[PDB]
RNA sequence: UUAAGUUAUUAAGGGCGCACGGUGGAUGCCUUGGCACUAGAAGCCAAUGAAGGACGUUACUAACGACGAUAUGCUUUGGG
RNA sequence: UGACCGAUAGUGAACCAGUACCGUGAGGGAAAGGUGAAAAGCACCCCGGAAGGGGAGUGAAAUAGAACCUGAAACCGUGU
RNA sequence: AAGUGAGAAUGCCGGUGUGAGUAGCGAAAGACGGGUGAGAAUCCCGUCCACCGAUUGACUAAGGUUUCCAGAGGAAGGCU
RNA sequence: GCCCGUACCGCAAACCGACACAGGUAGUCAAGAUGAGAAUUCUAAGGUGAGCGAGCGAACUCUCGUUAAGGAACUCGGCA
């Protein structure tokens, strides 16, 4: 129930290979000079 | 069907939202809550179309018996406005048709904010 | 649960104090030690 | 020519502010702010403020272009941490650390 | 063009070398503070209320020192 | 005066010391020095609610800006 | 002339790691509208709903020693 | 018509438990319906909505409800 040995800087950086965030949809507004969320609306993004 | 709290608690909350969305036109809440109050509000508008005594008594089993309208500057008690104004304004095949508009997430948590207005 | 050390003003000035330590010779030696050390609080 | 802008001491873990710095590295400023105004992270409005301040540094000191700008480097160094305490069970108490970050961002034009 | 056979490109990540950053306070240099002695003063204080304190006193500030309702001090010699 | 110490040393105490704190009580008892020759301690403009930056200015030096002489390892990053 | 040489004493003190973005975040039921602001699930007002109900009610005593009222906040503080 | 206490918490976020800790802390007063009752279930006053949330409805652990036909064949023992 307790780590027998300590992890290195190579085995610790290998586990953080999938630990990341994905990019958003960024549905560019038709004509308003803003940015609306995918299938959403904003006070600046007209479309 | 979806959940959230306990059987009794859920029921109570649902009734509150429905009554609050009948005397405020448009309101903003969460996604799940807006996708569950769009089936208990449309059924209430269907009972208002009939305009019979039986329906009126069945419409008082959900609508809260309070919330006296203050914007009408009178003694409107929800039901009257629903069985007089809301009912006398809809003639579509979707009875109490309502639309929902999604928006950005909240700051507190990550819940997706949404708006449900009457149509 | 009920713990120890029950606060009591009168009792605190009875068992200790400056009038109780200046009543015996054994308790008068504890006032000289603290004074020598440089304690800012004497009983 | 290039412009830089440092925050210096921010109440946020450096390992949590390094996850939003690997999404606006080597991109256009116009698309950089757009990506920062979509992510629902706790360190999204903070980085944006620094990036917006670095773009204004090359508009009054160098008076260069804005549409033709690209973020060169973007990292975050560690800063002084505060030591706290939390009472556990059986009288024993643990320790808590409040680390800070030194977010830095430099803007170039695709040439030295 | 076929059929057979020999070798590539990729880098999600990792490894080594080099260049530049950040956190941390080792090392070097310095001294208002100490330690061991030497020569010589000295070796007591107190019912004429002691040692040590409590509460106070500035023009403005909490400690620390000095001071006592004559309270950050008085009268008397000087030196300066 | 010294083939004594030079900030983990020398007194427990070079600075807020018998003080923070700990115990019903007798009692136990820390950590903490250094901008510059002189505050000349960043007038002014730009981004931000502010914090903090980028120019400019003071200086022999600003990678000397009060996390203020020098800044070593462990550890954390970016480019190649 | 010596306080003269460090890799080990479950050695003393300080700084930073690994486990890990993991375990945990310790009493009532909340829902919407308006307001304030750079920023609101969390602050202010309003309406409805619910919980304690010989008590999470009201008042003496012990004990603690300004936590009490008003105006202004930069953080630190408050398990968000 | 002298002297001392009088703010605020006080069955508790200010007392004793290192913590805004499911614990401990002497007395006085305490309404309606159902009832012999300070028991039991609702409620008037008064006090609060309790100090991280949002989705989903896997295994496994914990509290709780029901079950065809049989009825201790379970087990150290009708333990629960």
């Amino acid at each position: 129930a307790v780590p027998k040995r300590r992890t290195s800087k190579t085995r610790k950086n290998k586990r953080r290979t999938h630990f990341k965030i994905s990019v958003p949809g960024m549905t560019e507004c038709p004509n308003c000079g803003e940015y609306k969320l995918s299938h959403r609306v904003c006070k600046n993004c007209g479309s | 069907r979806k959940l959230g709290r306990t059987s009794d608690q859920r029921k109570a909350m649902l009734r509150d939202l429905a009554t609050s969305l009948i005397i405020s036109e448009r309101i903003e809440t969460t996604e799940a809550r807006a996708k569950e109050v769009r089936s208990v509000v449309e059924k209430l508008i269907t009972l208002g179309k009939k305009g019979d005594l039986a329906s009126r008594r069945n419409a008082a089993k959900t609508l809260r018996n309070v919330e006296i309208l203050n914007e009408d500057e009178t003694t409107q008690t929800a039901l009257q406005k629903l069985f007089g104004e809301i009912a006398e304004r809809y003639t579509e095949r979707q009875g109490g048709y309502t639309r929902i508009l999604k928006q950005g997430p909240r700051r507190g948590d990550g819940a997706e904010s949404v708006i449900i207005e009457l149509v | 649960v009920k713990r120890t050390y029950q606060p009591n003003k009168r009792k605190h000035s009875k068992v200790h104090g400056f009038r109780k330590r200046m009543s015996t010779k054994n308790g008068r030696k504890v006032l000289a030690r603290r004074r020598r050390k440089g304690r800012k609080v004497l009983s | 020519m290039e412009a830089k802008a440092v925050a210096r001491t921010i109440r946020i873990a450096p390992r949590k502010v390094r996850l939003v710095l690997d999404l606006i590295r080597g991109k256009n400023a116009a698309e950089a702010i757009a990506i920062l105004k979509l992510t629902n992270k706790a360190s999204s409005p903070v980085i944006e403020k620094v990036l917006m301040s670095a773009l204004a540094n090359a508009e009054h000191n160098y008076d260069m272009n804005t549409d033709e700008l690209v973020v060169k480097e973007a990292y975050a160094n560690e800063g002084p941490t505060l030591k706290r305490f939390r009472p556990r069970a059986q009288g024993r108490a643990s320790a808590i650390n409040k680390r800070t970050s030194h977010i830095t961002i430099v803007v170039s034009d695709g040439k030295e």
